[PDB]
DNA sequence: AGCAATTTAAATAGGGAAGATAAGCAAAGGGTTGACGAAAGCC
DNA sequence: GGCTTTCGTCAACCCTTTGCTTATCTTCCCT
């Protein structure tokens, strides 16, 4: 027995299109697994998965070349230096209108589930981006599988994100049976022996390379299981679909 | 040393005529001005193509624009204003030096009987193409700035002299030799008879079911600005052996006759441009034929 | 950022003619102060264009 | 002061012509976006 | 003894010019 609530029409601008090194554009399903443990930390109401589609979504630049950000003299010690422009790193950026359905276990009213996931929503970001307007959440649940369904056409119009899996590797796959890949996860190389210059002091830290996953685009209504669109923290230090990989 | 043409040379249209609208009156009351509407209809027939003595008479049908005078009107108007505007050799694209020097090398142009022979075009009814084949009389009345003038036999092939062309011809030459402008309205009133059937211009369409698509301005019958100006710069008699005036083109080309009156022959207007621009010095009708290029206009460069 | 995946992909993707990409030069304006790989490759490495399908709103 | 009838059938066919052309110029700029290494005054 | 400023150091390309998908609709039935 599933509850979710659904957050339809997410304009969000200013988001980091930069997903990966080789992967420019939509933010992968880590950011939006991020943003959903975000409140599992913020509001306490804990998340399982979230499955996101997006109704527009634009990089901003031309079709060849992402315009980049014009950096602000902020590191210390390099004025002087202050007067001409600053070195850009490769930050594309974007904009997106999203719809967000979070799977969440909740033993209250609807009317205060609402009003919490307002309330992270109204201080969330997505991807980097500012929130800049969002519809107000509404509660769907899916007692059984044409229940699951109604919450899945609940998010219309979007295109939600369906994992096909990794064949050989990215780039040829991507050639041949042309979808699109995306950070379903990461990869840890070593062990991080300086803490000082982090977040946490405590929190156990790795270098990471992102693994990723070959996904493709379909409307929420043409995905037939609900399930293969709601991407949720594997345990592989990776992101993965309920539904697995979709066929 | 040579005075190489620019390859940005271009001359503006200075003999700028409107669509010549028709329209039909009566040889009597030229005021009872009713328009000519394009009519379509479709016709039945055979097909009879040089090389198809198979589809002879299998039958063609065929969707055509017709336009005809009423069967109570005799007479078909053509209304139209052709515009000479001087200011002829400041090339608007081109350059100010190879510009200069062809306008100082034809300063001495006679711009008399070159006026004439357009004034004459207009006046002799050239720019009535079809419309003259067939006809009791046509009158030209032409208004030139308050100055009403009445034409009504002149054989076209020839440049006849008459008093009144020389008269018009007067301040369009004076046009086209400085500055300024000067508008002839020109109504052509051409005896056609009753019930008629009068040739307007046709458009290209390509792919249409009408066969023959005639121009119409809000569904009247006109011609073409373009017909009409071809008609005005048909003045052409001094290529080599020149028997009837031919259209002036850069090429002295005719495209119906598939034959270009001035390639092949160094009298194409290119060559008397170099020449003028290098010291070789032009003969009148020569001069005539550059200084009646550069008023048709045209990009001469490359 | 697997230094494999840009210089391979930018490879490959001009090799198979892979063309739903954006191209960036990654060091700025003079790269050989980042990596060999920027020194070297200056026309940018390939990454892979992510954006989706757009909704259209007049339906 | 509303009442206005029902069925029945709507033409078979033959044709939709090809031949021509579809300009040549000349332009299309760069200006910022550099991090390590190394002298070298300065707390 | 670092420390912060400014000047010197080290380079060199082969590019390509839209789809990715493509929207959430009536049979029984009796009241």
């Amino acid at each position: 027995m599933r509850k979710f609530i659904i957050v339809k029409n997410v304009k969000v601008d200013g988001i980091n299109a930069k997903s990966s090194d080789i992967t420019v554009g939509m933010p992968p399903a880590t950011t939006f697994c991020g943003l959903g443990e975000t409140m599992s930390i913020k509001t306490g109401i804990v998340v399982k998965a979230v499955s996101y589609g997006s109704v527009k979504f634009e990089v901003r630049g031309s079709r060849f070349n992402t315009s980049v950000t014009k950096f602000a003299w902020q590191d210390r010690g390099n004025g002087g230096k202050a007067n001409n422009n600053s070195p850009i790193q490769p930050k594309p950026l974007a904009d997106g209108v999203f719809t967000l359905c979070f799977e969440v276990e909740w033993e209250d009213c609807a009317e205060v589930l609402v009003d919490k996931v307002t309330n992270f929503i109204n201080t969330a970001r997505i991807a980097g981006g500012t929130i800049a307007s969002f519809n107000k959440p509404f509660v769907k649940v899916a007692k059984d599988a044409e229940e699951l369904a109604s919450v899945k056409n609940a998010m219309m119009p979007c295109y939600v994100v369906v994992d096909c899996g990794v064949e050989v590797n990215i780039f040829e796959d991507a050639v041949n049976r042309k979808l699109q890949p995306m950070v379903n996860g990461y990869k840890k190389l070593e062990k991080i022996v300086d803490n000082k210059h982090m977040r946490d002091k405590f929190t156990p830290a790795y270098l990471a390379t992102p693994t990723y996953t070959m996904i493709g685009y379909k409307m929420v209504s043409n995905v037939d299981n609900f399930d293969q669109a709601l991407w949720q923290y594997g345990e592989n230090t990776k992101v993965k679909t309920i539904g697995g990989i979709y066929n | 040393t040579k005075l190489k043409a620019p390859a940005v040379l271009a001359y503006s249209r200075k003999i700028n005529p409107t669509n010549a609208l028709m329209f039909a009156v009566n040889w009597s009351d030229r005021d009872n001005t009713t328009a000519v509407m394009v009519g379509t209809k479709t016709v039945a027939g055979t097909q009879s193509v040089r090389g198809n003595p198979n589809d002879a008479d299998k039958g063609n049908i065929q969707t055509v624009n017709f336009a005809n005078l009423p069967h109570n009107k005799n007479t078909l108007l053509v209304k139209y204003n052709v515009k000479f505007v001087g200011d002829v050799f400041k090339a608007e694209l081109g350059g100010g030096e190879y510009s200069n020097t062809l306008q100082t090398a034809l300063e001495n142009t006679d711009f008399g009987t070159l006026a004439y022979r357009y004034v004459y075009n207009i006046a002799a009814g050239r720019t009535l193409w079809r419309n003259r084949v067939g006809a009791e009389s046509i009158e030209t009345v032409i208004t030139v700035n308050d100055q009403t003038f009445t034409f009504s036999d002149l054989l076209v092939n020839e440049f006849d002299e008459d008093v009144d062309v020389a008269e018009i011809a007067d301040m369009v030459a004076g046009v086209l030799s400085g500055e300024g402008f000067v508008t002839l309205k020109v109504e052509h009133y051409m005896l056609l008879g009753e019930g008629s059937e009068v040739f307007p211009s046709q458009e290209f369409v390509e792919n249409s079911k009408l066969s023959k698509q005639l121009f119409d301005l809000n569904g009247q019958a006109a011609m073409h600005d373009q017909k009409i100006g071809n008609a005005i710069r048909t003045i052409d008699t001094w290529y080599e052996d020149a028997t009837t005036p031919i259209a002036v083109e850069p090429y002295g080309s005719v495209v119906r006759n598939g034959v270009a009156y001035r390639a092949g022959n160094k009298t194409d207007l290119f060559t008397l441009m170099d020449g003028a621009v290098n010291g070789k010095s032009l003969t009148e009708e020569d001069q005539m034929f550059v200084t009646a290029n550069l008023i048709r206009g045209g990009v001469f460069g490359g | 950022g697997n230094a494999h995946n840009l210089i391979s992909g930018t490879e490959y993707l001009w090799e198979h003619k892979y063309y739903n990409t954006f191209t960036q030069k990654l060091g700025g304006s003079n790269p050989q102060n980042c990596t060999h790989a920027c020194n070297k490759m200056r026309g940018g490495f390939k990454q892979f264009n992510c954006t989706p399908p757009q909704v259209e709103d007049n339906y």
